[PDB]
């Protein structure tokens, strides 16, 4: 051949268990509203129900999360504390 | 009428130290309270107004082309007499507002970040020698100076910008300044100017981006100065975003343990020709802003075995979680082939690369529809393929033209210009122009940041605080946010009464009296 390639320095994405379909908190969708949301317009001035992102690489609904805040907050889904480390999907 | 404010403050001092001999010498043991009081109330209260502003080599003018002696002994002579320190240092915070105005101007395209801030620097360095020569390191001008730059600095929202491009560009390579303490003092007087300046989460996000551009790109830019960062950073910022940073070093870290655990992995397996040389990398979502990880495209056959040896691997060993495939990220090198000069594609080119290798003579329809490419990075691509090539082409085209066509062909030069074997385009990282499209989308990002930073403040400081009846507690929170960006009082009113729809604090409006204090 021609041009062949040698060297490849790609880099790999990885999550843990964000479940697209599901909410592990809530099981509706990563997207698509929550339980405690339910209509997308109603009274939401944009639908500030966004999906959090925490070091542990797991995400659910800010409202998911925000509601477990105030008891124990181990990411249920693992032992590492939760953390916010990214906004939106 | 007969001098100007260049002589005539020798000839007051000269005044000055005549009479006081005099009336020491030749009259009474004390004498002087009242003669002086007077003499100072005559000269200095008179001819302060008018000699330091009016023209002919005054203030601004003997500030401009650098006396240091003539500011010294006005700062020695005024501050005698009440009122002289405080029009001083009015006058010079004048002239540094219409420095900074000649200086922070936007009117203009065309100028360089990297210049910009080290003329910025340049001129904070010759106020603080200024200062320290003359002003005998007084806290009025001080603080007249700190409330100056405060006040001129924040006009634009690309300085924090811009004062990020210039510390990536000191931090990339060190070919200027070799030696350490120049490096050190250069960076210690970066941190001081970043001391007066608001707005410290583009700040952070910026550096982010830079980091996550000098991290992904060649190795070896300093190894040792990123300790330095991250300790001036702690002393600077806190504990609010450099732990993150260190986290994200820590993901570099844990990239290269999987770079060795992967080569390893494959030389242990070694099925196909696909994994030769080996270069993967593994990052977390959350750390770097790699959101964006879907362009849907094919990969060239060697990098396709290579990746599914990878995929494979990691979900035997590494059970548990899954990959993605994107391509804005990370780089290769193309062995070519009179001598083998090896290229280099950064993960754009090669897909075209490829269709040229299994066939040539393609345009733009056969490179858009047998691939399944996007939009934007494809123009962008091609364009730095094909456009603006210096003689160094390695992907020639016959319809010679800047606009991009649909029906044209495209060929390769040899270019033996190139004078080694390891040959690179690096038509990326370009001049630093901020488009309108990426500075609006990064300014929605840092927007919605901002608007997510406040709501975890607001629950997480006000769970254990009291109650508020119209505005005692928004003083509060943003008193906390004093030292992060502009309180932004329409934003946060807006927000706070968002959460009242359901339960954690709905904060009801018509019950204003009390608080829930529940969870
Ligand atoms: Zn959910
Ligand atoms: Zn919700
Ligand atoms: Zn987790």
């Amino acid at each position: 051949k021609r041009f062949e390639v040698k060297k490849w320095n790609a880099v790999a994405l990885w999550a843990w268990d964000i479940v697209v379909d599901n909410c592990a908190i809530c099981r509706n969708h990563i997207m698509d509203l929550c339980i405690e949301c339910q209509a997308n317009q109603a009274s939401a001035t944009s639908e500030e129900c966004t999906v959090a992102w925490g070091v542990c690489n797991h995400a659910f609904h800010f409202h998911c999360i925000s509601r477990w805040l105030k008891t124990r907050q181990v990411c249920p889904l693992d032992n590492r504390e939760w953390e916010f480390q990214k906004y939106g999907h | 009428a007969e001098n100007s404010a260049s002589v005539y403050i020798k000839k007051v001092e000269a005044r000055i130290n005549e009479e006081i001999e005099r009336v020491m010498h030749c009259l009474d043991k004390s004498t002087e309270e009242p003669i002086v009081k007077v003499v100072e109330r005559e000269l200095i209260s008179k001819h302060m107004k008018t000699i330091v502003e009016m023209e002919n080599s005054g203030l601004v003018h003997m500030l401009k082309n650098g006396k240091t002696e003539d500011l010294g002994c006005m700062y020695k002579l005024f501050s005698r007499v009440p009122n002289g320190l405080k029009t001083m240092c009015e006058c010079m915070s004048s002239y540094l507002r219409e420095q900074g105005k000649a200086l922070v101007s936007e009117e203009g395209e065309g100028k360089n970040p990297v210049d910009y801030i080290q003329g910025l620097l340049d001129l904070k360095s010759r106020f603080d020698r200024f200062l320290l020569e003359s002003f005998n390191n007084d806290r009025l001008f001080k603080q007249t100076i700190a409330g100056d730059f405060e006040y001129f600095l924040n006009l634009n929202s690309r300085s924090p910008e811009y004062l990020s491009l210039f510390i990536d560009d000191k931090l990339k390579k060190g070919v200027k300044g070799l030696t350490e303490q120049e490096v050190e003092t250069i960076l210690d007087k970066a941190m001081v100017l970043f001391r007066f300046m608001q707005e410290k989460d583009v700040f952070e996000r910026y550096y982010k981006q830079h980091l996550a551009r000098r991290l992904l790109t060649n190795k070896s830019v300093s190894d040792d100065s990123e300790k330095n960062m991250i300790s001036k950073l702690k002393t600077e910022c806190g504990c609010q975003f450099t732990s993150k940073l260190e986290g994200m070093f820590r993901d570099m870290s844990i990239s290269n343990t999987t770079m060795d655990e992967f080569r390893q992995h494959l030389q242990a397996t070694g099925v196909s020709l696909g994994g030769v040389d080996l270069t993967v990398r593994v990052l977390t979502t959350g750390y770097w802003p790699t959101q964006s990880a879907t362009p849907k495209c094919n990969i060239p056959p060697a990098p396709r075995h290579a990746f599914e040896i990878f995929r494979r691997f990691y979900l035997a060993k590494h059970s548990g979680r899954q990959l993605t495939l994107q391509h804005h990220m990370g780089s290769a090198d193309l062995n070519a082939t009179t001598r083998k000069h090896i290229l280099q594609v950064s993960t754009f080119q090669m897909t075209i690369l490829m269709l040229f290798n299994n066939r040539e003579k393609y345009t733009f329809e056969e490179i858009q529809q047998e691939t399944d490419i996007p939009e934007r990075e494809l123009v962008r691509a091609l364009q730095s393929l094909a456009c603006g090539k210096p003689t160094q082409r390695v992907l020639t085209k016959e319809p010679k033209s800047k606009e991009i066509e649909n029906g044209h062909i495209f060929t390769v030069n040899d270019q033996f210009t190139s004078k080694l074997h390891r040959v690179k385009i690096q038509t990326v990282a370009a001049k630093q122009g901020e488009s309108d499209p990426e500075r609006k989308e990064t300014r929605q990002k840092v927007d919605d940041d901002r608007k997510h930073e406040i709501e975890a403040a607001i629950v997480r400081i006000m769970k254990s605080r009291k109650k508020m009846q119209h505005n005692v507690l928004v003083a509060e929170v943003t008193q906390q946010l004093k030292a992060r960006f502009l309180p932004s009082p329409v934003v946060i009113k807006k927000r706070i009464e968002g959460l009242i729809e359901r339960e954690y604090l709905a904060r009801t409006p018509e019950d204003r009296k009390v608080y829930t204090y529940v969870a």
